[PDB]
Order: structure tokens, then sequence, then C-alpha cells
């Protein structure tokens, strides 16, 4: 799960704007396209594989003389243990499919149960032995805002150009409809709530609490 | 002197919307000021 943070990490970068008056706004959508493209290729390469130990301090174990004998060596790391013997129990095809443990596992395992689960198999295995880019993404979060913001400025105006009479009576309305909403919470100050001046809606409220 | 039909239609439309036979009681419910504030109130009437 990614982690909220507290500052916004990207930006719509507006498309309203008349693309015949500011150019090389094109321009950016290629760059920011192309960077789009240049980290897939980036993080792709962060989860590569790679093939450099089938069989090829605490890195070397020395294998018992029992277990040297489904290896074909004697010492080595023990992921190639894990894995040679993993791959014998694969070749030899004794998986339940219809493990089936072997003549030779007997020994490995000093099991004579001859049927065991492949858990116990490898626990048997185990018995036997980026600060800088913070800041230029919070930067240009920071310029997309502001272009984000002059975009809508612009067109505030352009749209109050067009339709002048349509605008103006929403701005009248929004004013007469904001400026009762923050001179709503004016009346409850500590100052004005203990010196009943105000007490005497607030007698209709004390009725349905009473009811209440 | 209406057709049964629309005595009977006109009656449960009244009766829907509660404004003839609304069972009610007026224990259940408490009293409150409403919006409109105290003030004074005249219904005008045609001369009869």
């Amino acid at each position: 799960n990614p982690v909220p943070v507290t500052y916004p990490t990207d930006a719509y970068i507006p498309t309203y704007l008349p693309d015949d008056k500011v150019s090389n706004l094109a321009d950016l959508k290629k760059l920011i396209e192309m960077d789009s493209r240049l980290d897939l290729y980036l993080t792709r390469r962060r989860l590569d594989t790679s093939i450099n130990l089938p069989t090829n301090d605490g890195g070397k174990v020395q294998y018992s003389p029992n277990l040297a004998t489904l290896i074909g060596m004697q010492t080595g790391s023990v992921n190639d243990a894990v894995y040679s013997i993993y791959k014998y129990i694969l070749i030899n095809n004794l998986f339940v499919t219809e493990v089936k443990l072997d003549s030779l596992l007997q020994k490995v395992l000093d099991t004579n149960a001859a049927h065991l689960p492949l858990m116990n198999v490898v626990q048997t295995v185990n018995k036997l032995v980026d600060a800088e880019d913070t800041a230029k993404l919070r930067e240009i979060t920071k310029l997309a805002l502001q272009l984000n913001s002059s975009a809508q400025k612009y067109q505030f105006f352009h749209e109050l150009s067009l339709h002048p009479r349509e605008t103006l009576t929403h701005y009248l309305w929004s004013s007469k409809q904001n400026e009762l909403v923050l001179q709503g919470d004016q009346y409850f100050n500590e100052d004005a709530a203990r010196t009943s001046d105000i007490y005497s809606s607030l007698m209709g409220n004390i009725s349905l609490l009473y009811s209440q | 002197a209406m057709d049964v039909a629309s005595i009977v239609k006109i009656h449960a439309f009244l009766e829907k919307w509660g404004l003839i036979n609304y069972q009610i009681d007026p224990r259940t419910k408490p009293s409150l000021i409403g919006p409109s504030f105290t003030g004074h109130f005249q219904v005008v009437l045609d001369t009869p």
C-alpha cells in the first residue's frame, strides 16, 4: 500500500487554454510522456532477473557425506544445496500427481516413512547444513499548480468576456451566499457566550432540547 | 349528487395526502416555533 503524504504529488496540467495563442504546450505534453516512458524502463530493470549461481566466512558450507550423493559436490552455498535437492526431487518424477520418497532419500533424510511433504524435506535440508528527486518532484508540482492557477484566472476572465451578464449575477449571488456562511460562527466565542447578551434561535432550541 | 366513482376517487385522493381522516393524536408530538417568527397575522376574506 502506498503511503499518504501531506503535499500534492502531481497536477493535471490543464488543457483549456487556446492552443493557437499559447505555444509549446504540446511540447510540454511530449516531454512529460517521454519522461513517463524513460522511467518505465528503469523500474523494469530494477526488477531485473539474473541467473548467476545454478551450481557455480559463512557463505560456504561443508555438506555431509550423505547429502554429497544427491548433489555431486561436497561444498557450496546453501542456495546450491536447496536448488540441487529440488532438482533431484523433480528429475526422478517423485511428486504425487496421479513427495513420494526414493531409496537414497531414505538415508539422506534418516526416515523410513517413504512419503514426506516438501516442506519437511527442505527443513531437513537446513537441518543437515534518492533524496533530490523528492525536491525536484515538489518543485515541478509547485509550478504545475501555479500554471493551474493562472489558467483558472484566464478561464474566469474569458468566460466573463462571453456572457458577462451571466457571470456577474453569479458573482453577486456567490457573494450574497458566502458572506452569510462566514458570519454564522461569530456567536460562540467564550467572551460573548457568558455575558447574557445572546440569551435575551437560541430560545426555540431549548424547547426542542427539553422535549428531546 | 356526483357519480360514485368520482366521489370515492376524490375521497381516496384527499385521504392520501392526509387532508381528511388523518390518524393523529397531539399527545405524542411536542410544540415548536416555526422559522416564521412572532408577528401580526390577518386572513382576508371576500364579503359574503
